[PDB]
């Protein structure tokens, strides 16, 4: 099977990889929601799946923030259990550890909570033993 | 793009996945679409506060599934009493509040508590009670466990592994309601402080009662002395009435204790050493009636002999075996010339843990080792004619699995023997334990260690540990100290510190567990010219400030004479020091005045004194605990800023 | 309940109409009666309660203005007494409390019917005429180690002192329930027993008491029963038990609680 | 349409309320103070009876000031009066989550009934978050409202025992009979249920001829020694032992028995222990384990228990009527000769 990029490109995809896809599989074949290099990243993961591991899967976890994003959106749309979990793991690891000043800094979050709404959430929060 | 952006399922999913509670509450300040996320998100709740102001309970948590009540405050105390009428207000505060709840762990110190909250959750699937205190007097036996039978009710697991009651209670529960016990998969008894260990008879009831379990755990008495013991029918009935059973652990009650005088037959006064009423046949004929066991565990108080014949007839008849865990079985492995034997035929384990084996030799190590090549796990206890020879091969036959070791009183393995034992597997091993033995007569980095136990005589130094060859540990980031001992007879130490700032050695420590509860002494009188246990406790906590922890575990030393486990003034003033707390849990007693040195460290969270032994102080009379210390405590510490 | 039932976590167990009250000693708790008051429970009703210098009492009630003298104590019991409706009361006081218990019956001779007394002294500090205590220089350590402590708290450092650290190995034992208490409060009420002296007051108790103390004490001298004898205003009995220890009452109950309880069943002293 | 006749009433005198402030939307705390209102309603009762403090009349009403403050607090909007403010996101999820509670609790199979729906308004954080500071806790009041909702042997011993104490025979025979019995199996069960340990009442003058009765008893049938536990007036230098530090009478028997399950136990003096020990041990023959002084349970065994009376096989004539149970309930009683 060959795919098609929504930039038009076009991909070889083993049969395999295809059935790692429930959406492909269950479906030129074009993909006008996802771009080159998404393919160029999953494909690797979805060879190395259908055929050490940790350090591999590590060393393909070190990209940016937005790749990231856009992979995570890839996997939903392209229905993959897998690596949507792995994903959402991996982005939800910089959750930990972090005050939530630091989350909306290196999340361009913005903040919408009043002084006293954030003194009742904590409130709550004291309920429970972290 | 940013994350607001993404459709909210996968918001759900990718929240879902951090379990780290202080990070879920970090989340939940984020934002407000943040925050209902994980207020639906949220599963497991540990609750926290105290008996008063439960009415001021939050309903932000409709979403959880496992709710925790064993920690309210003040710890044990009856969360329900019939002594109040609007005690039953209680039950329906708690439904309303986590109305979602199918697994429930709940301090029952009155019957009245189970009574009013157990059967409020119609789709309750698992129950774990917990009670340390003594148990009240009932009309019969079993009344406040048949309050667990309800109309509408499936309960599928039943703990009672921390429930301390009488051993008549269970059976006569599950002989009221044959559908209650039909429906229960799963039943755990394996509590250490019942007094005796089930009857055979009980057992019979017990597993005739129940036909659909999955997993089983209790407390028996295995010793032959006493009349009705559980032997060989015992077991033959556990067979016939259970053939699901894919976990079966029966331990003695001496063999859970915390303390190694009570299972050790070396330590106790010629207890034990009889041969109990289990054969090699029996064996055979029970291990044929579980083809679908999966985790076993027999640690016995008394011997049984010659069961090699039994451990190779597990291989054959149980082909999904994982785990063994074997007590005081003997000749267990028994090599002639090269042909492996006993459990070294169980090729499907990954874990064996085995104690006090008198037949075990180097060889019985090394076929082990290579009958086992799946092994990940090796627990070995009192050995004594194993070396570090023989060890260290067993290590380099299972270096490509085994990550787990533990090596504790084996007469001829000390410390610097069981460190080198495991050089071939010192740069994958993860958890480990060792004895602190430095009087044993007769590259280096471990890369992936990162739990340490250690156990250690009373008066004992730790500072030996540098040069015993746990050098650099760079991923090392918890460690758990047990001291056991009798100080009573021991003089003054000559040496000022126990030597908690050896461990400032590894850079990643954080937690710790200072188990010292298991130390007898002195507790405000001491005869004369003796010491009394605030100088030992002085001299094991000194330094503790100089790490940087920030989640400690303490086990103050006990009287047993007295039956008190208090803390003294240097404990306190020590703890107070330690500046990076978090967490602070005490496993004792302490008064107002010195629970009140803690509110000097800054960053602390989480300070409870939690009793969780037998028998626990049943009233503020009889100890120097009092329920409005705790209520003035808990509010100082939470109006704190 | 009220007040003064909080800050003094009494407690009332038994029942029948006479009312036996526990004082403890300064260091420890109503704990210390754990032995002795299941004995008790079926035929009388025992009052327990902390005197607010213990541990388990809130440490800002306590006043130190108030507590720099023991008619401090005695105002307290004498207030606890009243609210809780107790009259003719039996009080079993340790060393120093029951003292302040014979200061309270001296300004209300009507709420006590007996007073029983473990190991009690009037002057904790002897002089040449006066062997009822211990030397001053002995316990002038006990002093310094209590204000090193307080001064460590100060700072932030763990008070590192105990009586376990002092030679006198009689001091170990007197002094090992002091080190039991915040150290400023440890300090102030050390500061209070050293200048205590109800040598004068010994003639105006009116009130029986009956002196218990253990045989050939190295900790407060046996004489010191036959000298509140001499001294006392009131009828008086002198036990001695083959006991030892500052806390005969715990460490030792199957000596003790017999004595204890027959002082406290025969009213003929 | 989805709320009953009373429910739809009261939602719209809130909303009624709201266009007579145009104060933008119809926030919940508007439907509650509706519910303060109309005195027939239940939230006056369930607060009342909620809590203590409450039972004063003119809290309800500082509970509808507080309410008030709160709707001042809220900024108008630019809008005709003559119609309906756009109800609050609030109000909707407290309408699904009264819908969701109507839904589960009858299971078998939707109009709202009021007392969900005011249970369904207490939950929301800006009802609770006001009630607060008015000393007033929604989860009580709302407890208390859903509870209102709810409206060979013998011989192979004998021997042994009359060469010891020759001048007791009858009362040796008969201790041999039971003794035999009972360890056979021949003896007293605690219920349906066997029991292991045996208890013996020995009554009579001779003292010293029952001490070396029940040693000789003890080498036999154990091979072991007696141990040395009085009770009475009869303490020596062996049974004071200060080495046990804070053990009472009945601390020692439960620490003996726990740690020599299998021996005899003779008790001195059962007729002058306290009525302390006595209770304990009757609790220790009902329940078959011994409790110590600090709670503790520990199991009896099947130790031989012995205790020497000295009342005049036992009459029940002469035993005082406050030993009339132990003697009923004891496995068998032995009078000594004189």
């Amino acid at each position: 099977i060959v795919l098609k990029s929504s930039d038009g490109e076009s991909f070889e995809v083993e049969e395999a990889v295809a059935l790692e896809s429930q959406t492909i599989a269950h479906m030129g074949v074009p993909l006008p929601n996802v771009t080159s290099k998404i393919l160029a990243k999953v494909i690797e993961y979805c060879k190395r799946h259908v055929e050490d591991l940790k350090a591999w899967d590590a060393d393909f976890m070190k990209i940016d923030q937005a790749t990231l994003f856009e992979l995570i959106l890839a996997a939903n749309y392209l229905n993959i259990k897998n690596l949507l979990d792995l994903t959402c793991q991996t982005v939800a690891d910089m959750i930990k550890g972090k005050t939530p000043e630091e989350i909306r800094t290196t999340f361009n979050i913005k903040n919408d909570f009043t002084p006293e709404e954030e003194e009742e959430v904590r409130r709550e929060n004291q309920w429970a033993f972290e | 793009t940013a994350l607001n952006d993404l459709p909210d399922v996968i918001l759900s999913n990718i929240m879902a996945g951090v379990s780290d509670v202080r990070s879920r509450n970090s989340a939940s300040l984020v934002c407000h679409k943040w925050y209902l996320l994980e207020r639906a998100t949220r599963s497991a709740l540990t609750l926290r506060g105290n008996i008063r102001d439960l009415f001021m309970l939050p309903t932000c948590f409709q979403s959880t599934s496992h709710l925790d009540l064993s920690l309210i405050s003040p710890w044990g105390h009856p969360l329900t009493s019939a002594a109040d009428p609007d005690s039953a207000l209680i039950g329906h505060l708690l439904r309303h509040a986590f109305p979602s709840v199918t697994s429930l762990a709940i301090y029952a110190r009155d019957p009245s508590t189970i009574h009013i909250v157990v059967p409020q959750w119609p789709d309750l699937e698992r129950l774990k009670l917990v009670r340390w205190h003594q148990r009240p007097q009932t009309d019969a036996a079993g009344d406040e466990l048949k309050l667990l039978i309800s109309e509408c009710g499936t309960l599928k697991s039943l703990d009672l592994s921390s429930f301390y009651c009488w051993t008549d209670d269970v059976p006569a529960a599950l002989g009221s309601c044959p559908t209650f016990a039909a429906n229960l998969k799963s039943l755990n008894l394996l509590n250490s402080s019942f007094s005796e260990g089930f009857k055979s008879d009980e057992i019979k009831a017990i597993t005739k009662a129940c036909p659909n379990l999955r997993e089983f755990r209790a407390s028996c008495m295995f010793d032959p002395r006493y009349i009705g013991h559980a032997g060989d029918e015992a077991l033959v009935s556990i067979s016939v009435n259970c053939p699901k059973l894919e976990i079966l652990h029966l331990a003695d009650t001496n063999a859970l204790s915390s303390a190694r005088s009570d299972f050790d037959p070396d330590e106790r006064e010629g207890l034990g050493q009889e041969e109990a009423k289990i054969n090699a046949a029996t064996l055979i004929e029970v291990f044929s009636g579980l083809p679908l066991l999966e985790e076993l565990a027999l640690d016995l108080c008394n011997n049984v002999r010659d069961s090699g014949p039994a451990l190779e007839v597990l291989n054959s008849k149980c082909p999904k075996l994982k785990s063994v865990k074997l007590g005081q079985f003997h000749g267990i492995s028994l090599p002639v010339e090269s042909k492996l034997d006993g459990i070294a035929l169980c090729q499907g384990l990954e874990s064996l843990s085995i104690r006090n084996v008198d037949d075990l030799t180097d060889m019985g190590l090394i076929a082990i080792g290579r009958g086992c090549y799946r092994l990940a796990k090796f627990e070995v206890y009192g050995c004594k004619k194993i070396t570090v020879r023989g060890m260290r091969t067993m290590a380099s036959l299972l270096r490509k699995t085994l990550v787990d070791v533990k090596i504790a009183a084996c007469k001829k393995l000390g410390a610097v023997q069981s460190l080198k034992a495991l050089e071939p597997i010192q740069d994958r091993v993860e958890r480990l334990h060792i004895d602190c033995d430095w009087d044993c007569p007769d590259d280096k980095t471990w890369a992936r260690l990162r739990y340490v136990s250690l156990w250690i005589f009373v008066g004992q130094l730790l500072t030996p540990l540098v040069a015993a060859g746990l050098n650099d540990c760079p991923e090392l980031e918890e460690i758990s100290i047990k001291v056991e001992g009798d100080c009573r007879v021991l003089s003054r130490p000559t040496v000022r510190e126990f030597g908690l700032t050896t461990l400032l050695n590894y850079p990643k420590l954080s937690r710790m567990h200072l188990d010292c509860g298991d130390i007898n002494g002195y507790a405000h009188t001491a005869p004369s010219g003796q010491m009394d246990l605030s100088l030992w406790e002085r001299f094991y906590l000194i330094g503790v400030g100089h790490l940087g922890l920030t989640e400690l575990n303490y086990w103050p030393p006990q009287d047993r004479d007295v039956n008190q486990r208090s803390l003294s003034l240097p404990a306190a003033g020590l703890l107070q020091e330690c500046n990076r707390l978090r967490k602070l849990f005490i496993h004792g007693t302490a008064h107002e005045h010195f629970m009140m040195f803690f509110l000097r460290i800054e960053g602390l969270r989480d300070v409870q004194l939690r009793a969780d032994y037998y028998p626990a102080p049943e009233n503020d009379m009889s100890t120097e605990m009092r329920a409005d210390s705790c209520s003035r405590f808990e509010v100082a510490l939470n109006r704190r800023q | 309940m009220s007040s003064i039932g909080l800050a003094h976590n009494v407690t009332i167990l038994g029942s029948g109409e006479t009312t036996v009250v526990l004082g403890h000693g300064y260091g420890t708790d109503q704990s210390v009666w754990k032995l002795l008051v299941p004995y008790l429970v079926d035929d009388y009703k025992v009052l327990l309660y902390d005197h607010m210098g213990a541990g388990t009492t809130n440490p800002d009630y306590f006043d130190f203005d108030r507590y720099s003298s023991l008619e401090g104590y005695s105002y307290d019991l004498i207030a606890i007494l009243e609210e809780f409706q107790v009259s003719k009361c039996i009080y079993v006081g340790h060393s120093m409390s029951s003292m302040a218990a014979a200061v309270a019956s001296i300004f209300r001779p009507d709420l006590f019917h007996k007073l029983v007394m473990i190991s009690p002294t009037p002057r904790l500090i002897n002089t040449e005429e006066y062997y009822g205590g211990f030397e001053q220089k002995v316990m002038d350590e006990t002093l310094r180690s209590l204000d090193e402590n307080f001064k460590s708290l100060s700072l932030g450092t763990a008070p590192l002192l105990l009586a376990c650290d002092l030679e006198s190995a009689a001091m170990q034992e007197y002094c090992r329930t002091l080190f039991n208490m915040r150290p400023d409060i440890a300090c102030c009420i050390t500061r209070m027993i050293c200048g205590l002296d109800l040598r004068p007051y010994l003639g105006h108790v009116t009130v029986p008491c009956h002196i218990i103390q253990s045989s050939n004490d190295i900790m407060v001298p046996v004489a010191v029963g036959e000298y509140l004898r001499k001294n006392l205003g009131g009828p008086s009995v002198v036990e001695v038990m083959p006991t030892e220890g500052h806390l005969p009452h715990l460490s030792m109950p199957e000596v003790t609680i017999p004595v204890v309880l027959r002082h406290i069943r025969q009213d003929i002293t | 349409q989805t709320l009953t006749p009373e429910a739809a009433t009261v939602l719209n005198q809130s909303i009624a309320e709201a266009a007579r402030r145009n104060h933008g939307q119809t926030t919940p705390l508007h439907v509650a103070a509706t519910l303060l209102a109309s005195p027939a309603g239940f939230l006056r009762r369930a607060c009342i009876r909620s809590h203590p403090n409450s039972s004063h009349p003119l809290q309800c009403r500082a509970l509808e000031l507080c309410f008030s403050v709160a709707l001042e607090r809220l900024p108008t909007a630019t809008t005709t009066p003559g119609n309906d403010p756009p109800i609050s996101n609030a109000l909707m999820a407290a309408l699904k989550r009264a819908q969701a509670h109507q839904r589960r609790g009858c299971p078998e199979q939707v109009k709202v009934e009021l007392e969900q729906l005011i249970i369904s308004i207490l939950d929301d954080p800006s009802v609770s978050r006001v009630m607060r500071e008015a000393s007033f806790s929604s989860p009580a009041v709302k407890a208390t409202i859903e509870q209102s909702l709810n409206n060979d042997l013998f011989k192979k011993l004998l021997k042994g025992m009359t060469e010891k104490v020759w001048w007791q025979n009858d009362a040796a025979a008969a201790v041999a009979a039971t003794v035999s019995q009972c360890k056979l199996g021949n003896g007293k069960r605690r219920g349906v249920l066997s029991k292991g340990d045996v208890w013996l009442l020995f009554s009579g003058p001779d003292r010293v001829g029952k001490r070396k009765m029940v040693s000789a008893l003890s080498s036999l049938v154990y091979g072991t020694n007696p141990i040395m536990i009085q009770l009475g007036s009869r303490q020596d230098a062996g049974d004071g032992n200060s080495s046990f530090r804070g053990k009472t009478a009945l601390d020692k028997i439960a620490e003996t028995v726990k740690r020599s399950p299998f021996s005899v136990i003779l008790l001195e003096d059962i007729d002058e222990a306290d009525m302390l020990v006595r209770g304990s041990i009757k609790q220790a023959m009902d329940r078959g384990r011994i409790r110590d002084s600090h709670g503790r349970e520990i199991s009896l065994g099947n130790v031989i228990f012995v205790m020497t009376a000295s009342w005049h096989k036992l009459s029940l004539q002469c035993v005082p009527f406050a030993f009339h149970d132990m003697v009923s309930r004891v496995d068998d009683a032995v009078a000594f000769r004189a």
